[PDB]
């Protein structure tokens, strides 16, 4: 897997 | 100082927190890479399997819940996303509580659980900005400084720790080395260079220091040669994405040098993740800012200071010994 905000 | 255990789930570390008059229990990702707290509504539509194994929130049964009526949407780097409606309630975390905290009650998501974003107000998915959880902890007098320390702990430990407003001086070697932020929005510091088992590479770009990312993502300018050297190979994860894999049966360490002489060493075992994916990926290919994630962070003691706008780093010391001071 996960890659957390833009 | 308030503090919480962090529960290793595999892709993420969960923090436990309860919401509302009836103290509905949640386990949510502790995420330094985002800034909004949100929970899975009991009636939500999960896009990908069961997103309701780590708690749900039923607003109707909390007498202290108030909807704010404004909509919430957010997109994350892995292309997951959430939609819901903002509200406010009492939240229990860290052995304390805060009242009238704004959070989103999410009614559709492709994330697997809710998220406690503890980042800067600049990455809130909101306009106007608002007081997120770290701000409220300070404002309500639970901490004096909007800052927290992250100790993910060793691979295999069951639980890590976050301390709000405090630092455990027993849990690092050397001195904490303070780094200024290099992003307008993220908790990002300059990475100066990377020596991956003797193959050394200039960097000179910002990296988000992100507890909510499983592995680490760097530009192709670094990752390309390392993939050749280590035998990492792209395979479809499909459809139309791909990631670097590595033989599960693939000694030494990778050292990450930051400014001001800070250096964190990470054993190479952190780069083989169960087929096994490589613990480095390309930020270019994956369309994300460069990120140092959990495989890095397990080997650092990190103090995030949102008042000072700094991130301080030292090599972690895995120990039950504890000497906590206020930041």
């Amino acid at each position: 897997x996960v890659v957390x905000a833009x | 100082s308030p503090s919480s255990p962090l529960y290793f789930e595999g892709p993420s570390y969960g923090i436990r927190v309860s919401v509302g008059s009836n103290k509905q229990e949640q386990q949510v990702v502790l995420d330094t890479g985002s800034s909004d707290f949100w929970v899975v509504d009991s009636s939500a539509s999960c896009q990908k399997g069961n997103c309701k194994q780590y708690g749900t929130f039923d607003p109707h049964s909390s007498t202290s819940f108030k909807s704010l009526g404004s909509s919430f949407s957010i997109g994350y780097g892995d292309k997951s996303s959430s939609i819901g409606t903002w509200g406010q309630d009492t939240i229990y975390l860290g052995g304390t509580s805060i009242t009238n905290q704004r959070f989103a009650d999410v009614t559709s998501t492709s994330v697997n659980q809710g998220i406690l974003g503890v980042g800067r107000v600049e990455t809130e998915s909101a306009n106007p900005p608002y007081d997120n959880v770290p701000i409220t902890l300070k404002k309500q007098g639970k901490i004096k400084t909007n800052a927290y320390s992250l100790y993910l702990n060793s691979p295999g430990a069951a639980t890590g720790t976050i301390i709000f407003g405090g630092v455990d001086n027993a849990k690092y070697s050397g001195k904490l080395i303070e780094e200024p932020l290099v992003s307008d929005r993220y908790l990002a510091v300059n990475l100066k260079s990377l020596n991956y088992n003797g193959d050394n590479s200039n960097a000179g770009f910002g990296v988000v220091v992100d507890s909510g990312t499983t592995i680490s993502y760097l530009p192709d300018s670094i990752v390309d040669d390392l993939a050749n050297k280590v035998g990492a190979y792209l395979e479809p994860v499909g459809l139309g994405n791909e990631l670097y894999f590595i033989d599960c049966n693939a000694q030494g360490s990778a050292s990450f040098t930051f400014d001001n002489g800070a250096k964190i060493t990470v054993p190479l075992s952190e780069f083989v993740l169960q087929a096994c994916v490589w613990g480095l990926q390309s930020s270019d290919r994956q369309n994300v800012p460069p990120i140092l994630g959990d495989n890095f962070l397990r080997h650092a003691y990190v103090v995030f200071n949102l008042d000072k706008e700094t991130v301080s780093l030292a090599q972690v010391k895995y120990t039950s010994a504890s000497s906590v001071s206020a930041i």
